[PDB]
RNA sequence: CGAUGUCGGCUCAUCACAUCCUGGGGCUGAAGUAGGUCCCAAGGGUAUGGCUGUUCGCCAUUUAAAGUGGUACGCGAGCUG
RNA sequence: GUGAAGAGGGAAACAACCCAGACCGCCAGCUAAGGUCCCAAAGUCAUGGUUAAGUGGGAAACGAUGUGGGAAGGCCCAGACAGCCAGGAUGUUGGCUUAGAAGCAGCCAUCAUUUAAAGAAAGCGUAAUAGCUCACUGGUCGAGUCGGCCUGCGCGGAAGA
């Protein structure tokens, strides 16, 4: 039921990722095996508060991108070593 | 009652009713029957006075700086809305008996009647009324 | 901000003169003047006083509460005044007031004469305790503090000068 | 004494302390003490903090020491000139990078864990924080 | 007065005050928790 | 506010001290504070006596702080200390008890009166003898 | 290193305060006397002998006290050796 | 790489650091680092904010209602946080090795009701006594308030000739 809007990324690389993370946004990825992987960026604090709920990895999420609704499932997450911040999450279409 | 300046009108003034408190009358009759609501208050004015009123404030957070001067006799009376009444005019007079007579005259309910005051104790129904 | 947002009523016709920012009040028992901190503007609403911080001073909200408390204390004092009572507990302590000069015998070697600031009256109904009444709270409190300061209460027998309503904790000789 | 036995080589290079920690997550326990600083951390110090850890509960719970020194540290003796060899080892430290989960534990209330972790952080030499297990 | 570099509320009645740019603890219960500096 | 209303009996059976084991979370439901038994049950009461029951007026108020008064042991058990028996009621024709002194009984009743009320403590005294007879503890002159 | 004379003593000092005394305060397991500890304070003051080259240390007797350090472990174009 | 074997401008002074490699002259101009209130040429420039410490213009662990900002909380008109309240229900002389502990040493650890507040620790001192209060609910004057997380800039920590 958790629904997050998100804007497609335009720049990839360490520099672009760090520039995003310095503006309270972190990148992420949508893939589904038989579908073209999609780069995405999504707001940091909204999903960080979504994180506390144990249902985040349990239920099916709804990602909104340029007016498109897709249903996905959180695959994995990598976090900052010491601060409670996220660099990047992995999403599987489902 | 619109704001906390009207929250005000309920944070000491019944100190005047609780300073010399010598009875505890409680009842859970949420039935707001007009005939009985000029029965009980009129009897209060007929025997004791207008000191007691219709404030049915009973949630778990109301009556400690409720009656703060005496009367633990109410101190554990707090389920779903239960009216409260004290009695000044003549220590331990007979308000409770006519309250019970109205209960005989079909007040709906009275949650956990215990003969509140002058057992200094539990359930007993206040057998003696020392007027 | 609540104290500041609480206009103080004015009794029967105590004289009130706001000449700029130096409020003067003339009660039936006294007269008191006080220049206000520039951050506050106080207006006479024909039965009371209202307080407002001037724009440009970040401390106005805190300062105005002090101003309201101060003017309330002033109006109370010039209405009827304040009174502080001290007890000289301990064998060998005596007190007596002549004029505005209070002689204390707390037993050092010599009696101690204290001069009052001339607006504060003193009285001694019983010889063991003193009652001093004043038209201004800060000064009556200061003079009471000075009277206490000569022999502040020793916490071992309660001996010394103390306020009436202040209760001293004692202590033990701990062996004998 | 929290010291390795049968070490392959008696003495080890000073090395460098660089990069981010590996075991950043809490795995065995429910509450962990994650280091947000950097720097070596001596087996004597781990012993002190572990004693404080089991002392805060006085018996309770399960604890895990996720950091093992396995790094000999040599000290040149007093009043001896430089050179003429490399001094003998004197103590063993663990190189700690930011994010490493030093202490881990479960079986006690979270607040009691907060207190115990504070007590041991008082003995530790680098900045720490309290972290809880996450679903990941 | 304990003149210490880490002041803390030693009991329930301790109060923290910043008097003239320095941090102090005053307790009305016992005159032994009085702290300074910090 | 809270003077006294809602009165039952707690304060379970009586030997030696320091709370913890027997009667816990039953109290533990609602809030009487925690170590409240070592300033009228390890630093105020007993050495009037060390084993058997007494009634103690025990309670904390809404801010969870204690204060106590005393009472006198009920005659069901106080005469166990007085006469020193381990017998009891249930078989009066098979297991019965011997006599007890009236001066001792009046001493017990004097403690009773000091630790209770009643308009005529002498008129109330004989009820202790009656209770002794009802439980089968013979009290005589 | 085509020289930068040294341990201790004598005379003369001077500065710092992390105060030995005197001064002002808290807190006390501060009855009082006497203390313990901590904070502020550098104005002034801060032994004499026996032993040893000794600084020091030990001893004897005082004193309100016999402070700790810096100054080329002050001071040999000032002395002694 | 620079000095050695490199002058010039900057960092007060300062072979190595920053900029830049002096053929000579010129009372011409544009720039580099670095700066523009006065010493000393150039902004007492413009805009939006931060700090109250002379921080700037030395220094940590640790401590704190300093202050600015962000996100999410509980709690509340079945009315919140603090004021005054009065604060003090009981089969316990609990299995303690039944010499002394008897609402606050070590103990073993946890049966309930009446039933708005009523969980065998928190402190003052008494071989051990009494007595008062805090983790707590609330009747008038009260509403925005209670405690945490992320942070920016600050405060103490901070004593030498
Ligand atoms: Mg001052
Ligand atoms: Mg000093
Ligand atoms: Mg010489
Ligand atoms: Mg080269
Ligand atoms: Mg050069
Ligand atoms: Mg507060
Ligand atoms: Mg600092
Ligand atoms: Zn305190």
């Amino acid at each position: 039921m958790f629904t997050i809007n998100a804007e497609v990324r335009k720049e990839q690389g360490k520099g672009a990722s760090r520039r995003l993370r310095a503006a309270n946004k972190f990148p992420a990825i949508i893939y589904g095996g038989k579908e073209a992987p999609l780069a995405i960026e999504l707001d940091h604090d909204k999903v960080m508060n979504m994180q506390a709920k144990a249902e985040f990895y349990s239920e099916v999420l709804t990602i909104v991108v340029d007016g498109k609704e897709i249903k996905v499932k959180a695959q994995d997450v990598q976090r900052h070593p010491y601060k409670p911040k996220l660099q990047h999450i992995d999403f599987v279409r489902a | 009652m619109a704001l906390n300046l009207q929250d005000k009108q309920a944070i000491v003034a019944e100190v005047s009713e609780v300073a010399k408190g010598a009875l505890s009358a409680v009842v859970a009759d949420s039935r707001g029957v007009t005939v009985d609501k000029m029965t009980e208050l009129r009897k209060a004015g007929r025997e004791a006075g207008v000191y007691m009123r219709v404030v049915r404030n009973t949630l778990l957070r109301r009556a400690v700086e409720g009656t703060p001067f005496e009367c633990l006799k109410d101190a554990f009376v707090g389920p779903t809305l239960i009216a409260y009444s004290m009695e000044h005019p003549g220590a331990a007079a007979r308000l409770f008996k006519e309250f019970a007579k109205a209960n005989a005259k079909f007040e709906v309910k009275a949650a956990a009647f215990e003969g509140e005051l002058i057992p200094a104790s539990q359930i007993d129904r206040l057998a003696t009324l020392p007027t | 901000s609540r104290v500041a947002k609480a206009p103080v009523v004015v009794p029967a016709g105590v004289d009130v003169k706001i000449n700029g920012q130096v409020i003067t009040i003339k009660g039936k028992n006294g007269e008191l003047t006080r220049t206000l901190n520039d951050a506050v503007e106080v207006k006479h609403a024909d039965n009371t006083l209202t307080f407002g911080p001037r724009d440009g001073y970040a401390d106005g909200w805190a300062q105005a509460g002090t101003a309201r408390a101060l003017l309330n204390s002033m109006v109370i004092g010039v209405t009827e005044g304040f009174t502080k009572k001290l007890q000289l507990v301990g064998v060998g302590y005596r007190a007596a007031v002549k004029g505005n000069v209070i002689n204390l015998s707390l037993g050092f070697s010599h009696p101690v004469d204290h001069q009052l600031p001339a607006g504060i009256t003193a009285e001694c109904p019983t010889q063991t305790e003193i009652v001093l009444k004043g038209a201004d709270k800060q000064v009556i409190g200061q003079v009471a503090a000075d009277l206490r300061a000569y022999r502040r209460p020793e916490p071992y027998k309660g001996k010394g000068v103390r306020y009436a309503d202040e209760v001293v904790r004692t202590k033990e000789a701990k062996k004998k | 004494m929290l010291q390795p036995k049968r070490t392959k080589f008696r003495k080890m290079h000073k090395g460098r302390n660089r990069g981010l920690a590996q075991g950043t997550d809490v795995s065995f326990g429910s509450f962990g003490l994650k280091a947000v600083g950097r720097g070596r951390l001596t087996a004597r110090q781990i012993e002190a903090a572990r004693r404080a850890m089991t002392r805060a509960v006085k018996r309770q719970g399960k604890i895990w020491i996720r950091v093992f020194p396995d790094k000999p540290i040599t000290e040149k003796p007093l009043a001896v000139r430089m050179g003429k060899g490399k001094g003998n080892v004197e103590y063993w430290v663990a190189l700690i990078q930011p994010g490493k989960v030093l202490y881990e534990m479960d079986g006690v209330p979270e607040e009691l864990a907060r207190e115990a972790f504070k007590l041991a952080a008082a003995k530790l030499p680098i900045k720490t924080t309290f972290v809880t297990k996450t679903v990941m | 007065m304990k003149v210490r570099a880490s002041v803390k509320k030693l009991c329930r009645n301790c109060k923290i005050v910043k008097r003239d740019g320095v941090i102090r603890v005053i307790c009305s219960a016992e005159p032994k928790h009085k702290q300074r500096q910090g | 506010a809270k003077k006294v209303q809602a009165y039952v009996k707690l304060q379970v059976a009586a030997g030696m001290a320091n709370p913890s084991p027997p009667v816990g979370p039953a109290l533990g439901q609602q809030g009487v504070n925690i170590m409240e038994f070592c300033k009228a049950f390890n630093a105020k009461t007993d050495s009037i006596e060390k084993g058997l029951p007494i009634p103690v007026v025990i309670t904390v108020y809404a801010d969870r702080s204690f204060t106590f008064v005393t009472k006198t042991p009920p005659a069901a058990v106080l005469l166990k200390k007085a006469a020193g028996i381990k017998s009891g009621s249930g078989k009066p024709n098979k297991d019965k008890v011997g006599k007890i002194s009236r001066a001792q009984l009046q001493e017990i009743a004097q403690t009773k009166a000091a630790d209770m009320t009643g308009a005529d403590i002498e008129a109330m005294t004989r009820s202790i003898e009656g209770t002794a007879r009802s439980m089968g503890l013979v009290v005589e002159d």
